[PDB]
């Protein structure tokens, strides 16, 4: 039940440093990964045909 | 009257303000660096600075992907740079 | 010859550790039978007191006493105040604060988020590649 500190991407109140690692710990965009589909390859292959 | 060539002492500054001030106020950024404005830092920050741009040397697979993806998508290289990994310069320029 | 080994957990409770802070202290007593004894043959049948006996407004401590309890209690409060031993302050790590209060929230920073940034950290060492 231990409650990490918020590092915000916004606010920084007392204007301390924080290293990039910890700063750039948005891990939602790390695994977004956006992920193609398979049917651009019918429509480029057609349209070359 | 902005911008030029990136030296590393703006390089630098500009990763001790990113540690200050984040990746949302570019503003306050760009006024610690003058000759380079707001735009000019998000963009050197995100194209060569975020320790996420595979500087490294291209393998056989990304570059497989790559001329899969090329090939799939032309001249989309914002589209198909997320997809294989590194910056959309970088995937340009390895294509050409 | 004897031997005991007595090591600590985590926290875990505010009472687990006042249970592990009387059992030390109260190993560490020693009683007198002297005195035991005297106020045995003096006070008799009301030596075994139950909890509506009478003696609940009554006892006066003789100065040795509560010199013995000030003692024990000053020792305790030092035990106490050693409590967080400090971290010797080592010039050599590459600072990350601009303030004192900064390098603490670094620090805990990197208590709570430094088991997640550990490859980051890596690409910030190697040149922000890979």
């Amino acid at each position: 039940w231990k409650i990490p500190p918020c590092i915000s991407n916004w606010k920084n109140a007392k204007g301390y440093t924080i290293p990039l690692d910890k700063r750039l710990a948005a891990d939602g965009r790390g695994l977004q990964t956006v992920h193609i589909n398979e049917n651009f390859a019918k429509l480029a292959e057609a349209l070359y045909i | 009257i902005k911008g030029g060539v990136w030296r590393n002492t703006e390089d630098e500054i500009l990763k001790a303000a990113v540690m200050k001030y984040g990746k949302n106020q570019w503003s306050r950024i760009a006024s610690l660096l003058h000759r380079k404005s707001a735009k000019q830092c998000k963009a050197r920050w995100y194209e060569w600075l975020d320790p996420s741009i595979k500087k490294t040397e291209w393998s056989r697979e990304e570059e497989e992907k790559l001329l899969h993806l090329a090939k799939l998508m032309p001249t989309q290289w914002r589209t198909i740079a997320p997809i294989i990994g590194r910056t959309a310069a970088q995937c340009l320029e390895h294509y050409e | 010859k004897k031997k005991r080994k007595n090591p600590d957990l985590g926290f875990s409770d505010y009472a687990a550790a006042q249970l592990r802070q009387y059992h030390r202290l109260t190993k560490q007593i020693k009683p007198d039978m002297e005195t035991y004894e005297r106020l045995r043959e003096k006070h008799g049948e009301e030596f075994f007191p139950t909890s509506n006996s009478l003696l609940h407004g009554t006892h006066v401590p003789s100065t040795e006493e509560i010199d013995r309890m000030v003692i024990d209690l000053e020792k305790q409060i030092e035990k106490r105040d050693k409590y967080s031993r400090r971290r010797p302050y080592n010039d050599d790590a590459d600072i990350d604060y601009i303030n004192e209060r900064n390098a603490k929230f670094n620090k805990k920073a990197e208590r709570f988020y430094g088991k997640y940034t550990a490859e980051i950290k890596q690409n910030l060492e190697r040149g922000t590649a890979v």
